[PDB]
């Protein structure tokens, strides 16, 4: 039993910011797991950001590392994703997922990059 | 360690055993069959018959006497009868060792199966009702805040999940009460037995010292009264040595194959992975209860993960509910303890240990002790005859 | 259980220390410094000076007797020569039942010893050395990794840490090879002396056999011989009494308190929590062992689900490395087995239990064993003493 809301999507320009943020209900946000994947309409689905439960560790793939900062909002029950310095292929289908057997993947936000 | 059986029990066992009707009878170890029993009882009659014609060759022997050397084989007569005193002293001294052996084995079996019950029942007892009993109360303050309100969920559920893999093992209460009453039936019968022996060990020594004191000088009527107390204690030591042979000859056929015969006792009160894994321990092999004892670890590292990050995560947003929340995992630890403390009871060695001291205690001990008093009884029964049939000796006029 | 103080102890220790020349000692067990075997010397020294006036006291007055029933007082000291033999066999036969209870245990203590060293250098060889060659294998071959490197560090971090804390475990290998020393020295040390003794016993029983063929025939020579060999006989069973008394002191002071002597011992083999825990069981304390099998049982249960998640996550993305993800998994499994066979052999039931029979082989066994060869001893010199009084008597009577 779990639900998946992502907020946040739309259509920016090449260079701005905006964050996304993919709601929670079943699992506690960054308190077991948590996942960022994207995909674009034709490829596969692509891992871009991570978070580890509790000691706030996280990761980020070569082609998008020192411009996304993911964070850790357990105010609201949200993961925020800080998008800055946008570049036109940054425009795909955005997800958050976990691994832990709660639940999966939830839906998409689209963000575009013009 | 191993368990293999020594020469004596083999060489016992191979001794026939057959009922009235001298039919062979299956040697296993069965005291619940008739059959078995008539087959000792035969043995017992076979020594009542010997003990019969020893007594027939004392009053022909003692007839063909009076109708019709002698004071060496008296002095030497008395000397057999120390002896033999002497033997059954160690004799009788090693079967109340094997006894009390028996009975400290049985008795820490029994302390290590109570361990195990009492520390299953308070573990499931704490765990259920004082665990969901917290979490009522976490889920009446943490209300409409979602996330711990799964979380909640699923240490309950976590919880159940111990309570079910945990009640998943064996109960020893019946165990319990029949090692119990093992334990007061052979403290009861060894207790008597040693003062039934020890006293006869006492009277065998005075009749002897005060027949010799009657040989030596002063009043030489005491020889009647001693005759006759020798003749007494002739007759115990023929129906000793009777019930000692009988003893030991069942002793032996319970300890040439004592595994099967425990295996096949605690047939349904016990299952039957859990006593060969108690019986043969396995070193090489996997413990039966290696899976409840990994689901129940596994669980109790969710609940301390999920317990101590609440911990962290709910003291700004509540500040509330914390204190409980530091007994829920005070709980938690206390539980992670008794983990502990029921791993190392329920390991192979721990039950092997005292099952193989109590076998080399009843087979060892036990059976040698029963073999010496045997003895003890053929040399008093050897002694007596001789003094018995010493003769009239003109009766010291 | 606990080992409760004896009576029998507390009056062996209750008597006098005084070494050399008057001085108190201090009659707390402390092996290796000169009070202690001044004492001891003495206790010699006074069972030598008793030796020496019995001596003096049987030459003088036989030597008055012949300057100035007898035949039934010499087969009374010939029957108590023979009650002393078989108090002596009872009591080499206890002392020598205790010197191999106590052999068992330090087997079974430094079988459980080298089991704990084995069981912690396996697992932690294992975990360093292969579970690192698989990651390194499986963190090459996975490709822009990101979200699963994190995992996998993990992995290798909470690795890291129960390799830490099963290195803060205590190692054994010291502990082990003095067992194995005392072990040795104590089974060669009980051979022979369980050998001189029975040659003792033997050397009495013939030369009473020959006394007592010797009573019945006024023969000279034999007579000569069988006194010869009786003063030396009564020599050795004076120094005997001597050596049996020594030891007697040093084993029942040091039963008066065994734990604070085992304690001080090891006072840099191992830490004093470990003795402490394993010497009294508290069972409702804690263990200094709790912490480090938590940490473990926590690390092996984290790494089970995250490999496992890996596993069920990763055959469908890359099938790969698989093989070496179900090499992790099975050094994991079998970890959780050694685990589950580690945390129950440092467990203070099974060292505590084999220190008390340890403890009740040299203290209720070993003592009574080491307090009845004194009476044999002393029986033997008594008996010795009385015969040759029986000797001016022998020679033209
Ligand atoms: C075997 O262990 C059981 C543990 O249950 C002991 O039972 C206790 O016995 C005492 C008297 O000795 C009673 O006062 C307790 O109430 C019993 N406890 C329970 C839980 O029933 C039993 O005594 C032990 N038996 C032997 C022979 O050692
Ligand atoms: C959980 O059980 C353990 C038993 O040791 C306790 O662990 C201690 O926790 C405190 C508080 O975080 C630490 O400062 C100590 O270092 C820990 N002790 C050790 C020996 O490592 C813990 O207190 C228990 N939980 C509760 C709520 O009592
Ligand atoms: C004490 O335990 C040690 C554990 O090392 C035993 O040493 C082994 O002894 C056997 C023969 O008994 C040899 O085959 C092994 O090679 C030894 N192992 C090592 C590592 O040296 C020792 O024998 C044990 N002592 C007793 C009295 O049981
Ligand atoms: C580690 O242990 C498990 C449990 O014994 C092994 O088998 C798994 O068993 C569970 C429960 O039946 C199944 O759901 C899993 O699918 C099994 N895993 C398999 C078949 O890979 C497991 O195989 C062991 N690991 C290894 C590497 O042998
Ligand atoms: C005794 O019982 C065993 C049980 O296996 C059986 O094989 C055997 O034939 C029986 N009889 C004898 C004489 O051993
Ligand atoms: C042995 O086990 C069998 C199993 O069927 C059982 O029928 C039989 O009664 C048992 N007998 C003895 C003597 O243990
Ligand atoms: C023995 O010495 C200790 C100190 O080592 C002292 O406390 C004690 O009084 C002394 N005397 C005894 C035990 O008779
Ligand atoms: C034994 O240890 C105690 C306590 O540390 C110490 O006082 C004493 O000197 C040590 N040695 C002896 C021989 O008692």
């Amino acid at each position: 039993q779990v639900q998946l809301v992502e907020s946040g999507g739309g259509l920016v320009q090449a260079g701005g910011s905006l964050r996304l943020s993919c709601t929670a209900s079943g699992f506690p946000v960054a308190f077991a797991q948590m996942k960022w994947y994207r995909q674009a309409p034709g490829k596969e689905r692509e891992w871009v950001a991570a978070i580890w439960s509790m000691g706030n560790e996280t990761t980020y793939a070569d082609s998008v590392k020192g411009r996304f900062t993911i964070s850790r909002d357990n105010a609201k029950n949200t993961v925020y994703l800080q998008m800055n310095s946008l570049k036109p292929e940054d425009t795909a289908v955005y997800y958050c997922a976990v691994e832990v057997g709660y639940g999966y993947h939830g839906q998409g936000t689209q963000v575009t990059v013009s | 360690v191993d368990y293999i059986a020594p020469w004596w029990v083999v060489w016992l066992h191979s001794v026939p055993h057959v009922g009235l009707r001298l039919q062979p009878v299956n040697s296993t170890f069965s005291p619940g069959d008739e059959s078995y029993q008539e087959s000792l009882l035969f043995l017992g009659l076979v020594a009542a018959v010997c003990l019969g014609l020893n007594l027939i060759f004392l009053v022909a022997y003692l007839v063909c006497a009076c109708h019709c050397c002698i004071t060496w084989t008296a002095v030497v007569a008395g000397l057999i009868c120390c002896a033999a005193v002497g033997v059954g002293f160690y004799g009788n001294s090693e079967t109340n060792d094997g006894a009390y052996q028996l009975m400290y084995s049985l008795d820490d079996a029994n302390h290590t199966f109570s361990g195990i019950d009492a520390l299953v029942s308070g573990t499931t007892q704490k765990m259920k009702v004082d665990l969901e009993q917290h979490l009522a109360r976490l889920s009446e303050i943490f209300a409409a805040r979602g996330d711990y309100l799964q979380t909640l969920k699923f240490i309950q559920q976590m919880a159940g999940s111990v309570v079910v893999q945990l009640s998943g093992l064996p109960v020893w209460r019946e165990v319990t009460m029949e090692l119990t009453k093992l334990s007061d039936q052979t403290g009861y019968v060894e207790y008597y037995r040693w003062l039934s022996y020890l006293l006869l060990f006492i009277l065998d020594l005075v009749i002897c010292l005060i027949a010799c004191l009657g040989l030596a000088k002063r009043s030489k009527c005491l020889l009647a009264s001693m005759l006759c107390c020798g003749a007494l204690s002739l007759l115990l030591s023929w129906a000793s040595l009777a019930a000692d042979g009988s003893a030991a000859v069942a002793t032996s056929d319970f300890c040439v194959a004592p595994d099967t015969f425990i295996l096949n006792v605690t047939e349904g009160q016990i299952s039957t992975e859990v006593t060969r894994y108690y019986l043969y321990c396995s070193q090489s092999g996997s413990s039966p209860f290696q899976q409840t004892l990994t689901t129940f670890q596994r669980a109790l590292t969710t609940m301390q993960i999920q317990v101590a990050g609440l911990l962290q995560f709910a003291v700004p947003l509540f500040s509330t509910a914390e204190e409980d929340l530091l007994a829920i995992q005070l709980l938690l630890n206390s539980s992670e303890s008794s983990l502990h403390q029921l791993t190392a009871m329920v390991d192979c060695r721990g039950l092997h240990k005292d099952y193989l001291d109590a076998l080399a205690g009843i087979c060892y001990d036990g059976l040698q002790g029963l073999l010496y008093l045997g003895l003890f009884s053929f040399l008093a029964a050897l002694a007596f005859s001789t003094m018995i049939c010493a003769g009239p000796r003109a009766w010291k006029h």
